[PDB]
């Protein structure tokens, strides 16, 4: 788990020594831990020959005993089937995609709805994930709208089909600014993340010893990439991983690379120390200055937890949302 | 071979081997040849009786079955009765052949077991008679939707208490982890031998599943794992012909 | 919880950001403050799920096909507001 | 629950109801203390204690998915200790 | 031969059946004549894009109307789960025995899919499930000689 | 031998064909002559990047333009989906029989890939398939000795 | 025996080879002598952490020592993806024939891996691929008798 | 979780009373750490 490193209130964060867990969901096969319910908890969802259900990882570190699903699509486990929020409910719907239509089963939280075949209009042709090894097809909020859209990334352009709900997509648009040589381009090197943090997802391309960040101009194309360099020896190859998460509680994902070779080695790259675009200063030009500072809710949790560790308590966080809160402000009198 | 023939075909009237192949008068000459012919005849009959039977997978929720017992029989919630029983090593639930109890044999007094009749499962109703009258079990798997401690496994024996012409050892199956478990480390339908329960009729007979050391007052082992078990699932593969 | 159906099953929110529960039974009305609306409107009263003001909200629908719908709010202080 | 224009004590049925009833109170300040931070021994007692008791009155429950509730502080306290 | 109906047999009256003519599917026209005129079925798998509840299993059988010289049991296939299903627990193209429907020309004949306990008002069982079904998909594996 | 064309045969005029020489693929040059000279194909798999939806198949045939010494049927491969596809429902290098195209020297002769019923004015069934075909990828398994 | 070099043979000058000494690897010292003194290679697989395009192949041959002590072909192994590759399209320990390098004592000799078309000025293809090669990982399966 | 994919375990599992076993069945090689065995392939139907 994660823990406060050092003194309570310190910004440092570390990890706990791994512990075996006292309760294992069992039924490990044909299953994964996802919030299928969309309840703010993770459900160890199992599927298969009479296997239709889940166990729930409760926020208090415990488990809900097996609960069956009310309805599981036959196609749930179909190759190429996706789980994505296409209803707009924040729930992952089950869907299959072909160039002119999609088949969607709405997530009703306790199972899925009778699905429907959604025919796309006009000349809108959807990308089909897996259709072409040279291209990346993925769902992402490339428009910064709060909804994932269907996007295709090639060496020369990014094409995106807006999510209009219920599996319907809008007229595709081109988002220029992304570019790699066709020879070098490989979807495996293409990452998506809102490193900016304001909503639109940035496009990231990884090279040995370097990384190109193409900032997403709110769905209007991309900025010329910023090339960052990796530290000496931090080479990157097809076995190497790249993770992106707000491991620092800054409200901004940091990038983590790893080299599995010669024992796993890991590196982190921060692009900030603070969340971009929050309002952090004010001045009335009459001698009064204000400054604001913010901290993730997850940092406060690390401290609530740390205090409990000294009092012998086992508190529970009921909020799996690393959202910033206002932490500190000050008012300065320029005159006195 | 004759017995295997009869078992596979659900026909115990069949006979190919007759006495007298060995005649004392003639010192047994041609006794071998006599047997070879009978074997060929058996083989022929086999080939002419075979068909590609249909494979039907039918799962069973034990809880549904117990929950659904007729008022007269006394239906119950499997998960609830189990918990009472691990705490009460002397109790019982259900009636007839659709029940829960600790086993009566000395070795089984701390073992909690459940039993169900095929007659109540009524699987036959799933398909028209005209599709094939013979409906027999090929393989039964077990799933146990319960929680386990760190490295704890779960122990149970699935068995058929009505053993008849069923091959030696095929009266029972081991369970260790659930997840479509079986009594084999490797399930292989081309093993050449019969699988546990293979050849048991769909319409009748009683199965039971036994969890040893399920009695909580005795500080058993299954007692605490059973506590988290919400159902018992069987996956019954059977064929129609 | 997802894209609206643009039919009678839709849940609406009042301006404060809250679920509008049908408060009362529908009635018909052809005028507003004496104005002939040009269509019969079915009028349904609404109330927010969490009360804090006790204003009454109404959804007017153009029962007579050819007109559009609208909402009214009747404020505790006597103000009336028309939307959309 | 509001019944025959009376404020009637209610045991809030099942979890569905309990949920809406508790939900109705979110954000309500329940307690507040003002505590000085200095080196005196008075640093172990607040100057003041403020408390609130909130309530939820059920008004409508036709469309049971979203019961109409109203809430307020039914009562409150202010204790003055001055760190004594 | 391209229709829906309940079965006529006494114990099939509550079984919903669907049927299709292979001739009408015109699979044959999908490939040039020069590749050979012998086009025959090797195997058929079945997909049923419906939803299943906790223990809801699929009860269905796919069958060729006219046995037409097939070996016993080759006339039909069971369906249990509905996703690229088959009539056997292990599909093996090297089994050594003929597979269901093997040798049937893609050119003609009527194939039927039976759903027992499909009649809802008569206290059906599949009937509940069938209502969630959006299509029926066949996967016909056939060869050309 | 490096071109595209509609076929000229009587049943191929609506069939779009692609043809490539082996010689121009310059496979041989990948390795030193000192490594071995007999360089022959064991198996060919095919990928056709295209927008084929969940249940949309593709009819395409790859064939050797100079059948000579090949066992019957080894002159061609049928593509059904185009995702590392192959000449059989089950691939087994231990099948016991020769695979399609097995034994063809890596730089001799030519291949042709057909897309039947694909001409748009003729309402070819595949015409809309080809509109999304972004490449033809061959996967050639060959050996050196 | 622990070096990099371009080959000196007629068709090897543009081919870069790497080599290592078994004696220096000292796998032997990992286990006690009391376990048995005979330690021999069963199989070798290769991983080549690098960044390759969707259709970019690796061109490399693994080879060992004095081929005189080996069955024909067991002196070398092909590398194509660099992903725990074997020199076989199918790896099978029950093949019945010896695997490449099978029976070589882990104690001695030089093993090498050769990349053709690695000289950049000569426009070698591996020459640019290799700019991203982070390592060469050998996976040696060997046994103690 | 002892080792990553590119680290090896050198260890041997053995049984004391080997007298009733076939030669080599007295021990198991350990090198992987994840439900491993002392052999590169495991087959219960292997004739040995």
């Amino acid at each position: 788990s994660a823990q406060r490193l050092g003194e309570i209130g310190s910004d440092a964060v570390t990890w706990e020594k791994m512990q075996p867990l006292s309760v294992i969901p069992s039924l490990q096969s044909n299953a994964s831990l996802v919030d299928i319910n969309g309840d703010g908890q993770l459900d160890w969802v199992i599927t298969g020959p009479g296997l239709r259900g889940y166990h729930s990882q409760r926020p208090d570190g415990s488990w809900t005993r097996f609960t069956p699903l009310n309805a599981l699509p036959v196609e749930y486990t179909h190759p190429r089937a996706q789980l994505a929020d296409l209803m707009g409910a924040g729930l992952s719907d089950l869907v299959l995609i072909g160039p002119k239509s999609v088949r969607l089963y709405a997530n009703t939280r306790d199972g899925f709805a009778k699905g429907k075949d959604v025919v796309q209009s006009g000349d809108i042709t959807l990308p089909v994930p897996g259709a072409d090894p040279r291209k990346l097809v993925a769902f992402s909020d490339v428009l910064g709208s709060g909804q994932a859209h269907l996007v295709e990334v090639s060496a020369t352009k990014v094409t995106c089909w807006p999510n209009l709900g219920r599996g319907r997509f809008g007229q595709p648009i081109t988002l220029p600014g992304f570019s790699q040589p066709a020879t070098e381009f490989n979807p495996a090197q293409v990452y998506l993340a809102d490193l900016d943090g304001s909503g639109p997802t940035d496009l990231i391309y990884v090279h040995t010893n370097r990384l190109d960040i193409f900032l997403n101009k709110s769905g209007n194309g991309f900025a010329e990439p910023v090339t960052l360099r990796f530290p000496e020896g931090l080479r990157f190859d097809h076995t190497c991983q790249l993770q992106m998460a707000d491991v620092q509680g800054l409200g901004v994902a940091s990038l983590i690379l790893s080299v599995p070779h010669m024992s796993p080695h890991h590196w982190r790259c921060d692009l900030t120390n603070m969340k971009p675009w929050l309002l952090n200063e004010m001045n009335n030009n009459m001698g009064v200055h204000h400054t604001l500072r913010y901290r993730s809710s997850s940092q406060f949790w690390l401290d609530e937890k740390a205090a409990a560790l000294t009092t012998g308590q086992t508190p529970v966080c009921y909020l799996p949302f690393p959202i910033h809160t206002l932490w500190q402000t000050e008012t300065e009198d320029e005159i006195s | 071979a004759e017995q295997a023939y009869r078992w596979e075909l659900n026909d115990d009237s069949a006979r190919f081997i007759k006495p007298g192949a060995w005649q004392g008068t003639y010192a047994g000459l041609l006794a071998g040849e006599t047997l070879m012919l009978s074997l060929a005849q058996m083989e022929d009959a086999h080939l002419k009786r075979d068909k590609r039977a249909l494979e039907v997978e039918r799962t069973v929720s034990l809880a549904e079955v117990y929950a659904g017992l007729p008022k007269d029989n006394g239906p119950f919630s499997l998960a609830q009765e189990i918990d009472k029983l691990v705490s009460q090593g002397s109790g019982s639930a259900g009636s007839g052949n659709n029940n829960l109890a600790f086993g009566a044999g000395t070795d089984t007094k701390t073992s909690l077991q459940a039993s169900v009749s095929f007659a109540d499962l009524k699987i036959r109703e799933d398909y028209p008679a005209s599709l094939g009258k013979i409906r027999r079990i090929k393989q039964i798997s077990v799933t146990l939707p319960a929680l386990l401690g760190p490295y704890q496994d779960v122990q149970a024996i699935l068995s058929y208490g009505d053993k008849a012409g069923l091959a030696n050892g095929c009266e029972a199956l081991a369970v260790s982890h659930g997840m479509n478990d079986s009594g084999q480390f490797q399930l292989d339908f081309n093993d050449g031998k019969f699988l546990p329960f293979e050849g048991i009729a769909i319409d009748q007979g009683t199965l039971t599943l036994s969890f040893p050391n399920a009695s909580m007052p005795e500080k058993g082992k299954q007692a605490t794992m059973l506590k988290t078990l919400n159902d018992i699932i069987l996956h019954i593969r059977y064929t129609i012909k | 919880f997802g894209v609206p159906h643009y039919d009678e099953t839709d849940t609406f929110l009042g301006p404060e950001g809250e679920v509008l529960v049908v408060a009362d039974q529908p009635r018909d009305e052809s005028t507003l403050q004496g104005i002939n609306l040009g269509a019969t409107f079915t009028v349904t009263g609404y109330r927010s799920r969490l009360e804090s003001h006790f204003s009454r909200l109404e959804y007017w629908q153009p029962k007579t096909t050819g007109k559009t719908d609208f909402w009214l709010i009747y404020s505790p202080d006597g103000q009336v507001h028309l939307l959309g | 629950t509001w019944q025959d224009n009376k404020d009637v004590p209610l045991t809030p049925e099942d979890d569905n109801s309990r949920y809406w009833f508790n939900r109705a109170l979110k954000g309500q300040l329940l307690r507040s203390e003002l505590y000085g931070l200095d080196d005196s021994t008075n640093k172990h007692v607040p100057y003041t204690v403020t408390e609130f008791r909130s309530q939820v009155r059920r008004l409508q429950h036709t469309d049971s998915r979203y019961p109409v509730l109203w809430s307020s502080v039914v009562e409150s306290r202010n204790y003055h200790y001055e760190r004594i």
